[PDB]
RNA sequence: GGAGGUCAACAUCAAGAACUGUGGGCCUUUGCCUAUAGAACUUAUAACGAACAUGGUUCUUGCCUUUUACCAGAAC
């Protein structure tokens, strides 16, 4: 039952081996249980990073991909006369929204945006708590 | 020239009113402007009646742009237009 | 930077090359080579 | 605020926006004097998805683009000392203005059919003026006189008749009330200082004078021209303002990490927070709010982050809220940061400064200084009068 | 397929060089000895009598059909290949008669 | 005959979001249209591998006497 032979290929399991195996790892487990914590931290806004030549403010730094930025040209277009400069315009916000707040990218990538933003609870405290049980984190209904 | 206060549209619009001819904006039509750049410029256009005639003209510079029949505008006088 | 760059502005830019034009002429081309390339322009404007 | 890269290739680019404007239909493209073409959308995402498809599937020319922007609207404040009569002199206007009830408005804004005791939506101007006066004089402690009064109204704003001849010669103004129902919506649709659309402004028609022998399409024309510079000239004596979108924002997170959202908040300088609901079962709030459309560039992913990814927000008008910004519209001595953020002490002659010098109405020869002022029309002599007693600033 | 490719030979035969054919494909793909000679009849028929045979081969040429269209379009590629400044000037004085507002004259 | 094997051989595994067979009609086999049967494995925050190395050519750099050995980006 537990495995495919010898050979040792195709592993199946049983419930409550897997939750022991679940509790012994705990040291080398994710440990995090929503998408929506990485945030900028995915690949694609890593990607979007480096073609930008951005940076996560603890993400890696990269070459520029696109070496010369150093050709300018002028027009009445942005002229500072015609502009309002309200909010910075800040570094995270390029990542983000790619094609909006970023003037001319190349090879970017579409983020993803967002996810249902996790609710989940759980109690490792007392394992004599019921598995259904109104936690004192909700509110009261 | 900076310094005249007043700006030509006005020109225009003082003119239309001895005409009695009547100019409106039309929001969302354009059409691609020929100035003697190799380029064109983009101007909104709006449409004068006398009665029930309706033409229309863009002005870019200092200009009254009137459409050729084919197609295309063609800039005109001032005193050049009778509808 | 650009901002405290000097600013293109027709006034601006047509008084340069006025100044530059004038002196351009009166040195003969004979004596020496006066370019426009070589030179620099700045102009002090009340919008600069 | 687009312009194509290479300029060579701006006949590609409008082909382009001649699709999306069908395909995304709220979309709003216009085209200015400057060729500066304005995209007009929901929001940051929506602008994000219309470039993505404008970069990649339409036009696959690359195009620069602006600073997240706002549009305004422009609207009087207090009421026409003034009530000056402006002749293109066979015809003599006078037109005050002056604010409506907030009340009224807030149900202009939602289309309504007066349902049971709810306030009836203007719309019904074909309705009996007897059941339509008896919904304004019943709701609004409004005037007895002005129900019968009213003419006509339009998206923002109302008009309204008083004066003798109406009571001297009804029939005669009754010819040419669809003239002025013209002048009117020409009036709206642009505006005194941004040419951007007025709003919340109720007109009231002081008085008009006709010319001897009348006319037949003399009177046609001339009136509606005229009737612009009256309401333009009506509202700029009224105290005028400059109107910034305010969007309602509603939030959602874990109930320990309130605090940080409300720094956000205090940072954003539109806005400020209504409700805090508790939602039932979950650990969760629902932080109702409002911040202005020209401070929102960036808001979304500042609140994302800062939480650590718990929370979420949305930032949505239907309300069509609209809001003072907090400068004084006509002032000189109005600071300009130049680079910096304005001083909120003047940011609406910013603001104005700035939607001018885009949409070429006012010529600079780089920064231009004409603000609009109500001396144009009046002609000086009437305004030499005006400017002794302080009415002008 | 030509009757020249049927008979896989290449392409003003008299009558006599039309038998003088026949007999030498004859001996290389003799039917007796080893479809495709039916049409070597039928074409020999007509080429048997140098009238026919002229005619016929009177209706490659196509190709040249190809030559002509090339030769079209490289003619048509190399041919091809190969007051407003009045009208604003005047606008800029109406303006500043209205500035000064000095009566228009009847333009 | 059933279970297996740290056994082998031969097929197949990156594409019009995409496979194959078969029935019928048109052109003259191909191809197009229509009808019907079955589709293992791999793919949507895209892929056989919930992992991750090296080499070649060509550009751009970086170290900087020159070559191997190299710096870090790209395309194939
Ligand atoms: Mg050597």
């Amino acid at each position: 039952k537990k495995v495919n032979g010898t050979s040792y290929k195709k592993w199946s399991f049983d419930l409550p081996e897997m939750s022991n195996l679940y509790r012994l790892s705990t040291p080398l487990r994710d440990e995090v249980t929503d998408k929506n914590y990485y945030y900028l931290f995915d690949k694609k806004s890593f990607f979007n990073g480096k073609a930008l030549n951005n940076a996560i403010p603890g993400g890696p730094k990269f070459e520029p991909l696109y070496p010369r930025e150093e050709e300018e040209d002028y027009n009445e277009f942005n002229s500072i006369d015609r502009v309002i400069f309200r909010v910075p315009i800040r570094s995270e916000y390029k990542v983000a929204f790619p094609h909006l707040y970023n003037s001319r990218p190349r090879s970017v990538r579409i983020p993803w945006y967002n996810n249902p933003v996790s609710c989940i609870i759980q109690n490792d405290e007392e394992y004599d708590t019921p598995a259904l049980f109104f936690d004192p984190s909700l509110n009261p209904i | 020239l900076g310094k005249v206060s007043s700006s030509f549209k006005d020109v225009v619009e003082d003119y239309c009113l001895e005409k009695g001819y009547l100019i409106s904006k039309i929001p969302n039509r354009y059409t691609q402007l020929p100035y003697g750049r190799d380029q064109d410029c983009i101007v909104p256009l709006f449409e004068i009646r006398n009665g029930k005639k309706k033409m229309e003209v863009a002005l870019k510079h200092d200009i009254l742009w009137v459409e050729d029949s084919s197609g295309t505008f063609k800039p005109i006088y001032l005193w050049a237009l009778d509808l | 930077p650009k901002d405290s760059r000097m600013r293109l502005i027709r006034q601006d830019v047509n008084l340069g090359r006025a100044v530059f034009w004038e002196i351009q002429s009166r040195v003969p081309t004979s004596l020496t080579s006066i370019k426009w390339e070589n030179a620099f322009v700045s102009v002090y404007s009340k919008n600069n | 605020v687009l312009q194509p890269l290479l300029p060579r290739e701006l006949p590609k680019l409008l082909d382009a926006l001649n699709k999306i404007s069908k395909y995304y239909p709220g979309v709003i493209i216009k085209v200015e004097e400057s060729g500066e073409h304005v995209i007009l959308g929901n929001g940051e995402l929506y602008m994000d998805c219309l470039l993505y498809d404008l970069r990649a599937s339409y036009a696959k020319i690359e195009i620069k683009i602006s600073d997240p922007l706002t549009v305004f609207s422009e609207s009087c404040s207090n009421e026409s000392f003034a009530s000056i009569p402006v002749s293109n002199p066979g015809l003599s206007i006078s037109v005050a203005a002056e604010p409506m009830d907030s009340k009224m408005i807030q149900d202009l804004s939602r289309n309504t059919l007066g349902k049971g005791q709810n306030c009836l939506d203007i719309d019904g101007i074909m309705d009996n003026p007897r059941k339509l006066s008896k919904i304004l004089r019943t709701e609004y402690g409004w005037d007895s006189l002005a129900s019968r009064n009213v003419w006509s109204f339009y998206n923002g704003n109302v008009l309204i008749n008083d004066t003798l001849p109406d009571e001297i010669s009804p029939e005669l103004l009754s010819k040419y009330k669809e003239q002025i129902i013209q002048g009117f919506y020409w009036a709206v649709k642009e505006g005194p200082l941004a040419e951007e659309p007025i709003y919340g402004v109720q007109y009231k028609l002081l008085s008009i004078s006709v010319p001897s022998d009348v006319n037949i399409d003399v009177m046609k024309s001339q009136i509606i021209p005229l009737m612009k510079k009256a309401c333009y000239v009506g509202l700029l004596t009224a105290i005028p303002i400059l109107l910034e979108p305010i969007y309602e924002v509603d939030i959602t997170v874990h109930a320990p990490l309130l605090p940080i959202v409300e720094e956000l908040m205090k940072k954003r300088r539109g806005s400020r927070i209504y409700k805090t609901i508790k939602v039932a079962g979950t650990p969760l709030l629902e932080v109702r709010g409002q911040v202005p459309v020209i401070e929102s560039a960036g808001f979304e992913t500042d609140l994302r982050l800062s939480t650590n990814g718990l929370g979420m927000c949305q930032l949505y008008f239907w309300h069509k809220i609209w809001r003072k910004v907090p400068g004084d519209v006509l002032d000189k001595d109005a600071f300009i940061p130049k680079l910096k953020p304005a001083p909120i002490n003047s940011l609406s002659r910013d603001f104005v400064m700035k939607t001018r010098r885009r949409k070429g109405i006012s010529t600079g020869g780089f920064m231009s200084n004409d603000g609009p002022t109500l001396e144009k029309y009046i002609s000086a002599e009437l305004y030499a009068q005006l400017r002794e007693n302080g009415l002008v600033p | 397929l030509n009757l020249y490719d049927v008979l896989e030979l290449p392409t003003y035969d008299d009558l006599p060089q039309i038998k003088r054919k026949y007999r030498t494909l004859a001996l290389k793909y003799h039917p007796d000895k080893h479809h495709k000679f039916h049409l070597l009849s039928t074409a020999t028929n007509i080429l048997t009598n140098a009238d026919v045979r002229p005619h016929y081969d009177r209706w490659r040429k196509t190709n040249d059909i190809e030559r002509n269209k090339l030769i079209q379009k490289l003619e048509e590629s190399e041919s091809s290949t190969i007051d407003l400044l009045q009208i604003q000037r005047h606008g800029e004085l109406l303006r500043k008669l209205k500035h000064f507002n000095l009566p228009y004259g009847d333009w």
